[PDB]
């Protein structure tokens, strides 16, 4: 199969700025018939992807033309001149010269803002839960930047995977931030065998773990 | 040209489903259909070409097993089966047409979840904590299927919300919902989280206190 590679995953910009977003094949993808069938698409969230640039360098109609594309071989390159908020999303490129056809894996085209540490916050289960012998210990870690973040889990000083689930929001429409939430679930009976309980969050802004924690006590 | 496609689908594993792609306007000047995968969250995935002037086809081969592509011309759709179904179906569906050597066109994509869960309304916990702002929040548990609604006052609380994708736990979902308000105004000004889960006819309301 053509595989197509590309890059970046993501690509933070500035309103206004100039976004480069390209693509290589593994092997040439120049069809039997002459053209070379490299498509580029933007696609928006619960939305279907709208075409963008078709045969390498065609733009097609209704869309602006800030978009280009160019490319020979096996290096192809979107071109987004002066980026509106509207050019906001997820790109993909098409190869449509040899079955199967294949997809890059997309970049996301998001703002760049000042770097942020999260606000992170610890909560312990609530009775409710724990009358019905549960027991989910939660961590928010809201509004930073950049957009990669890692979560830990201690229990009683000693690391925790097992019954963690997380889940994180698109950048914010208004500060340009991210924010992630983690949920420890256990039963009622292994919560109360421990004491501490400890979320760490590791990011950018310093290499040392932002760390909270309570005690059942 | 327009591309219409059938209502979104939950169906048990095991059992097989039957997509539809009703293309308009090409008219005179036949087209490929193309069908693609999705999954939540993630990126495109080629299933395979029909080409309902012949009945010709070509399937990726990690779907040869998975996928059949069939027509009815009288209605001038076409049609993607899936059969065995499994959770790594459960996906969006996409098809995609195309006359020769011209720009394609996409449906507006068909939802397919593939789960044995039943209609199970959310627990609903909040959570209260053990600076100026303090974050309070309330997480909505085991509850099938999506989606659910939250909102915090009714509604009049919108600011400094953060209410997250949910996530499988289980064969049920869960998520939460984060509010942060001056500090100076909780408990004072009460804070209440409302969760409506429609396919339940449920809404629950729950106030936020302090922990003793």
């Amino acid at each position: 199969d053509v595989l197509m590679t590309q890059t970046p995953l993501s690509l933070p910009v500035s309103l206004g700025d100039q976004a480069s977003i390209s693509c290589r094949s593994s092997q040439s993808i120049v069809h039997s018939n002459g053209n070379t069938y490299l498509e580029w698409y933007l696609q928006k969230p619960g939305q279907s992807p709208k075409l963008l640039i078709y045969k390498v360098s065609n733009r097609f109609s209704g869309v602006p033309d800030r978009f280009s594309g160019s490319g020979s071989g096996t290096d192809f390159t979107l071109k987004i001149n002066r980026v509106e908020a509207e050019d906001l999303g997820i790109y993909y490129c098409l190869q449509g010269s040899h079955v199967p056809l294949t997809f890059g894996a997309g970049t996301t085209l998001e703002l760049k803002r000042a770097d942020a540490a999260p606000t992170v916050s610890i909560f312990p289960p609530s009775s409710e839960q724990l009358t019905s012998g549960g027991a989910s210990v939660v961590c928010f870690l809201n509004n930073f930047y950049p957009k990669d973040i890692n979560v830990k889990w201690k229990i009683d000083g000693s690391e925790r995977q097992n019954g963690v689930l997380n889940s994180w929001t698109d950048q914010d429409s208004k500060d340009s931030t991210y924010s992630m939430s983690s949920t420890l679930t256990l039963t009622k009976d292994e919560y109360e065998r421990h004491n501490s309980y400890t979320c760490e969050a590791t990011h950018k802004t310093s290499t040392s773990p932002i760390v909270k924690s309570f005690n059942r006590n | 040209v327009q591309l219409q496609q059938s209502g979104a689908e939950l169906v048990k594993p095991g059992a097989s489903v039957k997509l539809s792609c009703k293309a308009s306007g090409y008219t005179f000047t036949e087209y490929f259909i193309h069908w693609v995968k999705q999954r939540s969250g993630q990126g495109l995935e080629w299933i395979g070409w029909f080409y309902p002037g012949s009945g010709s086809l070509n399937y990726n081969g990690k779907f040869k097993d998975k996928a059949t592509f069939t027509a009815d011309k009288s209605s001038s759709t076409v049609y993607l089966e899936l059969s065995r179904l499994t959770s790594e179906d459960s996906a969006v569906y996409f098809c995609a047409s195309h006359a020769y050597d011209k720009e394609p066109y996409w449906g507006q994509g068909t939802l397919v979840t593939v789960s044995a869960a039943k209609t199970t309304p959310p627990s609903v916990y909040p959570l209260a904590p053990g600076n100026s702002m303090v974050t309070l929040g309330c997480l909505v548990k085991g509850y099938f299927p999506e989606p659910v609604t939250v909102t915090w006052n009714s509604g009049s609380l919108s600011s400094g919300v953060h209410t997250f994708p949910a996530v499988l736990q289980s064969d049920l979902y869960t998520l939460s919902s984060s509010v942060t308000v001056p500090s100076s105004t909780w408990p004072s000004e009460t804070v209440t989280c409302n969760v409506a889960h429609p396919a339940s006819s449920t809404k629950v309301d729950k106030k936020i206190v302090p922990r003793d």
